[PDB]
């Protein structure tokens, strides 16, 4: 985009289309984020897909914004996290995960 | 049959929950009145982590979770955590769906008209119950005992109670409470017995020795010639056998312990005590509903199943009572669920159908409908 | 890839150095702690003059060098010496260059926050690794076997410990250190055996009663009937051939010596035994978690190898722990590598990499950073 409006001559500012998306990417592939708390837990000799939902919780719940405890109705058949991606909300089944 | 089976009876206490089916003759579930929420993360082997715990799980796990009481004194203090124990005795303990049940529950003596207003909300709103009602703790324990007017002595874990009633209607004015009961009570016994020379120091050693207060205690009537014959040294005396062998005895604090209902003065309360308490509901009454209510006191309660209880109320109160007067201290031996099965009785009966709060009352006329 | 390959783990003994890449299943490095200093100037046909050696060059050519332990009793206390064992380790037996390799590191149970400060200190200052972690040894030896509530009974080559884990937090207040190990049990077992009318005389017979300790030593259960045994004389003796001919027995003192973990009176030690000290370190914990740390007494270290000690401390504990209890005694065979194990399978873990302390971190928040 910016290229036109530097060939033309046009004078528009404009931030970067994708760092809408960092939010999302970051808490999943980052290192707190769910996958290494994911992969982390799998040492965990004796952990659960319960214990690594919690794990999930305390340290994304109500601190990161894309992180929501889910809504259980509608169309859906269990309760685990919402995640929110640029197509939409989605609501993630933690079992059998580990 | 359609709700002839289907009645539920739930007791909610300040210590323990009794529950179960209008219709059985004591309730199928009784458990702690505790919430336990984990002090830590992490998990037991083989399950999930659990943000919460209920009744029995939330006792022996204690040492990891912090314990909160629901109902402090018979009163709803805590609406998140007495929804969370409704929810375990439905789903677990009595394992049936609420939404096609109706629910027969209990409440304190003069509870608050918003908060049988707030039950209801969440008896109806959020487990979708088909009809409930819910009764007065003392009116339920009077008759379960056959009776109609009367004057209950209710006692458990958190409150003691008063309740005249004449004729079905608790007497709102003559009503007493005395915040000393069966919780109160095994703390002084704690002390009386280290004082004795001893030692509850593990967590297996405080738990026993409430259960040393309901096997081997005592309401000893002459209680100033006990001490007496405590002294002489008579096989008065008795020991009890620890988780493990340490053989403890107890000859003497044994009756000291329930001496404490009658002088509140052996814990540091200057409140009266339940004879005089008794009495002074019944000189708070109508003069002329004073005769009935002396030949039926109704003792209901946990606390109130001490051996000899009733001698000493009986003895307690003729010697305050107009002699002119007939005393009738009634304590059935089934006394620590009165209450409960004052409620199976009413709810499994012919007549009972006609009061249920029906969700359409509810739907239609709001959380004042049940109020009453 | 970019560290899923790339981790180390170094657990820092005080006998030995056990090393290798987070992923491996066991340590690709194992030496010992020692760092040679030449008491003579002169070299080897072919070296230059060396002013030091560490591990095993500098057992093998002790003789003319000044040995020294930077690790006393499981706690650094050298730090010129121990930055030389660290060097020795990724240079010359890993051959990696570190400062592109995170670290994952292992210190004591109850280690001085000084000390978690400095070696984050020198590894990040002085090896410029890129990010790095220090883990308490019983938390990873408990870790490996799966679960995060047990008792860790870890013991090495100079210090054993209790230490009691919940959730996987170390109970600081519970922690129980005997400063008597494999180190002790050799120079005992060494005693016992020229007391057998021997001698190990020259270096060459010095090193292998270690090995003998090692091969032929047992840890009896009912080691009353064990000694009575000895003496009808059974099929229990146990020859072992020296680095020659020279075939010397053993037959009874081969359990005289792990007798000493359990009797530290065998050795002028007025400290209490092992397994009485697992029960003391469960005495002082919560109540309510007391029955998890009894079903999981996870054993780990090279001196918790001799065979029969499981059988023994599982008798030792059942019969001073309340009957009511579960007891289980975890000693797995790998138990010579727990820690590292536990260490390997953590940092290697999918969730581990947002705890590893990077460069950022520390050069933004000093050694604090990683102290926790």
């Amino acid at each position: 985009e910016q290229e036109e409006y530097k060939k033309e001559g046009i004078e528009w500012e404009f931030i970067d289309f994708g760092m809408d998306l960092a939010a999302c990417i970051e808490l999943i592939e980052k290192p707190m984020g769910i996958f290494s708390i994911l992969e982390e837990e799998c040492m965990f000799p004796k952990a659960t897909d319960t214990s690594f939902k919690n794990k999930l919780y305390d340290e994304h719940l109500g601190k990161s914004n894309n992180f929501q405890k889910p809504k259980p109705a509608k169309g859906k058949a269990e309760a685990h996290f919402s995640l929110v991606h640029y197509a939409g909300t989605v609501d993630y089944n933690i079992s059998g995960w580990l | 049959d359609e709700d002839e089976t289907t009645a539920l009876v739930c007791d909610n206490g300040s210590g323990l929950v009794k529950a179960g089916f209008a219709g059985d003759d004591a309730p199928r579930a009784v458990f702690p009145s505790i919430v336990g929420r984990p002090r830590h993360q992490g998990v037991m082997v083989g399950m999930g982590q659990k943000d919460s715990y209920v009744g029995d799980e939330a006792q022996s796990k204690r040492g990891i979770l912090t314990l909160k009481y629901p109902i402090e004194h018979g009163i709803i203090t805590n609406w998140d955590d007495m929804e969370k124990i409704w929810h375990h005795t439905f789903y677990n303990e009595l394992r049936v769906a609420p939404e096609e049940h109706p629910t027969l529950l209990t409440e304190a003596p003069l509870n608050p008209k918003a908060n049988r207003e707030k039950m209801t909300q969440i008896m109806f709103e959020t487990f979708n119950v088909p009809a409930m009602y819910v009764a007065i703790q003392a009116v339920l324990s009077l008759y379960a005992s056959g009776r109609t007017t009367g004057i209950v002595l209710d006692s458990g874990d958190g409150v003691t109670h008063n309740v005249p009633i004449y004729e079905g209607y608790a007497l709102p004015h003559a009503i007493m409470r005395l915040d000393l009961a069966g919780r109160d009570l095994t703390d002084y016994l704690m002390k009386i017995l280290t004082e004795r020379g001893y030692s509850f120091v593990t967590t297996a050693e405080r738990e026993i020795v409430r259960d040393i207060k309901e096997k081997l205690c005592y309401v000893a009537l002459d209680f100033e010639n006990e001490m007496a014959t405590a002294a002489s040294s008579s096989s008065l005396e008795k020991s009890y056998e620890l988780p493990d062998g340490q053989v403890i005895t107890i000859g003497n604090e044994r009756f000291r312990c329930p001496e404490t209902l009658f002088q509140p003065s052996f814990i540091g309360m200057e409140s009266a005590g339940i004879h005089e308490t008794t009495y002074n509901s019944i000189m708070k009454c109508d003069i002329d509903i004073r005769k009935d209510l002396y030949a039926n006191n109704v003792m209901s309660g946990g606390t109130t199943m001490y051996p000899g209880i009733a001698d000493r109320m009986q003895k307690e109160i003729t010697a305050l009572a107009p002699s002119t007067m007939k005393i009738k201290i009634i304590a059935p031996p089934e006394r620590k669920y009165s209450v409960w099965i004052g409620g199976s009785i009413l709810a499994s009966l012919s007549t009972f159908q006609q009061m249920w709060i029906t969700k359409q009352e509810y739907d239609e006329a709001g959380p004042s409908i049940v109020h009453r």
